RNA sequence: CCCCGCGGACGCUACGCCGCGACGAGUAGGAGGGCCGCUGCGGUGAGCCUUGAAGCCUAGGGCGCGGGCCCGGGUGGAGC
RNA sequence: CGGCGACGUCGGCUACCCACCCGACCCGUCUUGAAACACGGACCAAGGAGUCUAACACGUGCGCGAGUCGGGGGCUCGCAC
RNA sequence: GGGGACCGUCCCCCGACCGGCGACCGGCCGCCGCCGGGCGCAUUUCCACCGCGGCGGUGCGCCGCGACCGGCUCCGGGACG
RNA sequence: UUCAAGAGGGCGUGAAACCGUUAAGAGGUAAACGGGUGGGGUCCGCGCAGUCCGCCCGGAGGAUUCAACCCGGCGGCGGG
């Protein structure tokens, strides 16, 4: 007998995409294949993005994009987001940007071609760059989800600040004790 | 259902799908000229346990 | 001290446990010593390169 | 004589007898199909010394020699002529074998086709 | 696409038998008769077939030629070899190997002649 | 799919995943939100704040109609006209400004958040807050009210 | 009886199996692999004049 | 600048195949896999069947760690 | 490298019966603790127990995406499907 | 209320340059391959039989034996410091 | 009579428990069970002088036609 723990032996984590898209798993054998071939660490943060559910690919805004496009030493790079990209109506002026997106909006691909942009998928950034070379790999708000404002310390705990799960918001709804002093206690 | 570059006009806002994969022959991309000279060599020989003499 | 028995090996000891049962960590795997070239691997940035100079 | 495989490798079988159910033998309302004892005192499923032994995966057999027939051969079921050409190029490491509801006349044929495409039939007798 | 139509294929298909833990593929240019990609006789814009010839005695080699592959009904060209084993297997070695015609598929395609030809001729007593 | 479930892989465990000591009885510990004050108040207090006691002024027969006051804000302004219009205010020699009618898009107040692009506009609307109300005019157009 | 025998799929997801069924039925390896016998058909996407 | 030889095994269902190292108790409980099993529906097997289906019986031959499964013989008589 | 092979023998660790050596208390259940002088169980067959609706929460898959959704209604020879 | 103008997407055309004939196809050439028919009718080629032939692979119907090599292990002699 | 009464008016199939008879084996620690062998028996193995097939060598026979050229057809690849 040897003395060790076995409940930490299997890692939780994606070796493969859980859906069944054939195109999303061919650009998975893609990228797979560069991942191991090449040296580059930008194939394999690629690969496993892929594997990644939908609430770990949050969609990229086109403001965002833009924004993080304007920063400087980045310009003619391409930018490459394992997930979607949004149009957001909040802009007014879209630049000329080189873009590759698992999946793009079609006003927000309108929008980036009649700027003068250029839209890739993942197979025409292989051929384009198969290392990544000149990429700004960029993602989504992760964070950006109706569940996170839920989640962290218990409403009715002091200093917590997280929104309680309500049928409806009022006056009548889980404002009285334990909210204010009047009613008992605020905390 | 429309072209992908004619909405259609039989059903007043429908466009067809777009690929996530334009180029799916996966074949003919990874023996591209540009993934080629981007690989590393092929590590084919296979190392079997060596018996501790 | 009550789980251990302990002392001090001399050189043969060392010889003996080195090369009958020596196993190198690499790779985080349990490789047997077979060639020098294991240790020279994994070891030669200190200036140890063969069985010889692990065993001093 | 008989259709000889491409390798035929010693088969070793860790337990070449059935795991019998706990208590199968004491009651006829008791098969003899294994079924995993969970009792809280059941000395079976604690593994008491004597006992009735339980399946596990160590007595998985080689994966070089498993599904093996003592032929060196193995069995791929067929029901007509058409399925047995499926085995044209596995010849010498499969054998086709008739399913048991295939009529006498249909099973003539398929011993006949298979005679000449060199496949081993395991029943090649059977109505007749 | 090959590879596309492939992941729609590997695992519904009406030739597919799945059986006695094996898997096997019995559409008509597939040699070894086995489900893969490289053996798959549909999905390929070049394939190679041998069969046995209408009669009792050669084989037919059947190719897939490069300009209707959406066109069943032209799109493979048949030939038959009705001569000796050593002459017939050259044949097909130069069909394949010569031609750069799926080179790949050299030996299956000449041990499945070999096959054919060692069923056509007689039994013994 | 009745076969994807855990009922499946319980056939042959006798206490069906509820446990042999504690057992799967009825109601223990009261049916619905019984005991939110009494044998369950840790859980409301922790989780549901506020739950117990009355706050503020009741309003007998509420119209929800009477209160409708949907809101804009300006970084959504220029969404409600035609993207013509805004390019050919912005190439317009004069100084003519596009009307925005926010009552028409479904909106009766604008408000304040986000920044404007710099030109000119008329907005219409029932309600400007203080902020919206600046901003609109420090890109040089005017708010007039509506009924 | 009110076991909710019906399901509602997006729009969207219909029109988009429709599209998938149809860019299926001109590709040869996908319609053989249904096992129609499309063996001597001279064109897959396969039309006739109005006259039919 | 292969050519007296025109030739040269297998492979890669990539959900595949291959290599190396460590490890393997388990009630309550959780999860995964099941080419384990039952019934019915959409497809598919140019599937099986009065030249004998289902079912049942069997000192018959085997396969799987196992759930179980295939085949021989008998009975049976219309489906699987 | 040797011996032996048809009406007597050769191989078949499986499967039938028997013998011997070693090991071996009757399961299920509650329980700190069951072989219990703790309860249920004579035997066999067939039946037999986490289901459906609604509402939430989180995770995963799919479509669209600052939008999304026709579910109520209506239009399509009124209906083999 | 119309009818106009403008703008955005379109449309089939009249035409040139641009990248390529592509996994959208034809005609010509060039090379190669296969097939059919002639010629070639024998130191070529092919077919079947025989040898208790050789070289390779697989494997011996059953029951056995030996040899050397390597791994692990338990022991025994001899000698040196 | 019937195809069948091993379908004979509560009659398709006809399981298990339980019982009768026949056959084999056994029997003073109640039976039953796990592991290991041994004996016997029913069967299985076309068991019974025990593989196949690639090349080459030798012997004894047949058949065209082997290569290369000519004509025709069809493919693969390349072409400013
Ligand atoms: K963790
Ligand atoms: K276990
Ligand atoms: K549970
Ligand atoms: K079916
Ligand atoms: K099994
Ligand atoms: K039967
Ligand atoms: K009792
Ligand atoms: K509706
Ligand atoms: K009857
Ligand atoms: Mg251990
Ligand atoms: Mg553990
Ligand atoms: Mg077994
Ligand atoms: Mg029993
Ligand atoms: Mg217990
Ligand atoms: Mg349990
Ligand atoms: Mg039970
Ligand atoms: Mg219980
Ligand atoms: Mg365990
Ligand atoms: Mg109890
Ligand atoms: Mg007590
Ligand atoms: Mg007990
Ligand atoms: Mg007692
Ligand atoms: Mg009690
Ligand atoms: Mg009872
Ligand atoms: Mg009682
Ligand atoms: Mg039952
Ligand atoms: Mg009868
Ligand atoms: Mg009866
Ligand atoms: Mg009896």
């Amino acid at each position: 007998g040897v003395d060790i723990r076995h409940n930490k032996d299997r890692k939780v984590r994606r070796k493969e995409p859980k859906s069944q898209d054939i195109y999303l798993r061919l650009l998975v054998k893609l990228y797979r294949f560069l991942a191991r071939r090449t040296n580059s660490t930008f194939n394999q943060v690629v690969l496993k993005r892929l594997f990644m559910s939908r609430t770990n690919r949050p969609p990229l805004s086109l403001s965002r994009m833009i924004r993080k496009m304007k920063l400087p030493g980045r310009e003619n790079k391409t930018a490459v987001v394992v997930g979607t990209i949004t149009d957001d109506v909040r802009v007014q002026e879209v630049p000329k940007l080189k873009v590759c997106a698992l999946r793009v909006t079609s006003r927000a691909r309108s929008r980036i071609l009649r700027a003068g942009g250029k839209i890739l998928t993942f197979d025409q950034l292989a051929l384009d760059s198969p290392k990544g070379c000149g990429t700004v790999l960029l993602s989504g708000p992760r964070k950006g989800r109706e569940v996170y404002r839920h989640f962290g310390k218990a409403p009715g705990t002091p200093h917590s600040h997280t929104k309680p799960y309500v049928r409806s918001k009022g006056r009548k709804f889980e404002r009285a004790r334990g909210r204010r002093a009047s009613r008992g206690y605020k905390n | 259902y429309g072209t992908w570059r004619k909405a259609a006009s039989l059903k007043s806002n429908y466009n067809l799908p777009m690929h996530k994969m334009i180029n799916t022959d996966l074949s003919r991309i990874l023996k591209s000229p540009e993934i080629q000279r981007a690989l590393r060599a092929p590590r084919k020989k296979i190392h079997r346990r060596v018996l501790k003499k | 001290e009550p789980y251990i028995a302990w002392g001090y090996p001399n050189l043969k000891s060392v010889n003996e446990l080195i090369y009958k049962r020596g196993y190198g960590k690499i790779n985080k795997k349990r490789i047997a010593l077979t060639d020098n070239a294991l240790i020279a691997r994994s070891l030669g940035k200190y200036g140890i390169i063969c069985m010889e100079d692990l065993i001093h | 004589a008989a259709l000889r495989p491409l390798v035929k490798p010693k088969i070793v079988k860790k337990r070449t007898k059935k795991f019998i159910r706990h208590q199968s033998d004491r009651y006829v309302k008791i098969k003899r199909n294994w079924r995993k004892p969970r009792g809280i005192d059941n000395r079976v499923r604690r593994r008491f010394k004597g006992q009735i032994l339980m399946p596990n995966i160590g007595y998985g057999s080689n994966k070089k020699t498993k599904h093996m027939l003592p032929s060196g051969f193995r069995k791929f079921l067929v029901h007509n002529v058409k399925e047995l050409e499926v085995l044209l190029m596995c010849n010498k490491s499969y054998c086709a074998e008739i399913a048991h509801n295939v009529s006498s006349k249909n099973r003539k044929a398929i011993v006949e086709r298979a005679a000449q495409l060199a496949i081993r039939v395991t029943n090649p007798n059977a109505r007749l | 696409s090959a590879h596309l139509q492939w992941m729609v294929v590997r695992n519904c298909s009406s030739f597919l038998i799945k059986r006695n833990k094996q898997t096997y593929s019995t559409e008509p240019n597939n040699l070894k008769a086995r489900n893969s990609f490289r053996y798959n006789g549909l999905i390929h814009r070049k394939t190679v077939g041998v069969e046995p010839a209408a009669d009792g005695k050669g084989v037919v080699v059947v190719i897939k030629r490069r300009s209707g592959q959406r066109k069943p009904a032209t799109s493979y060209v048949r030939t038959t070899i009705n001569k000796n084993a050593r002459a017939t297997l050259s044949s097909i070695r130069h069909m394949i190997r010569k031609n750069k015609y799926r080179p790949d598929l050299r030996m299956a395609a000449i041990r499945r002649a070999s096959a054919i030809l060692r069923s056509q001729k007689p039994v013994m007593v | 799919p009745s076969r994807l479930r855990k009922t499946r892989k319980l056939r042959g465990h006798v206490s069906h995943g509820h446990g042999r000591i504690g057992k799967h009885r009825k109601h223990p510990g009261g049916r619905g939100n019984a005991g939110g004050l009494h044998h369950h108040r840790i859980n409301f207090d922790k989780y549901h704040p506020g739950y117990f006691g009355k706050v503020g002024m009741k309003h007998y027969h509420l119209k929800r109609n009477q209160s409708f006051c949907p809101t804009v804000n300006l970084d959504k302004l220029w969404t409600l006209v035609s993207e013509q219009t805004r390019v050919n205010a912005a190439k317009n020699k004069t100084g003519a400004a596009p009307i925005i009618d926010v009552v028409r898009s479904g909106y009766y107040k604008v408000l304040g958040k986000g920044k404007l692009p710099k030109q000119p506009v008329i907005v219409k609307a029932k309600f400007f807050s203080r902020r919206a109300e600046e901003k609109i005019k420090s890109v040089g157009g005017a708010c007039v009210l509506v009924a | 009886t009110w076991r909710r025998w019906h399901r509602r799929v997006n729009t969207t997801q219909k029109r988009y199996a429709i599209c998938s069924a149809l860019a299926a039925s001109a590709l040869p390896a996908l319609v053989m692999s249904k096992g129609h016998r499309i063996e001597e058909v001279p064109e897959l996407p396969l039309v006739v004049e109005d006259k039919v």
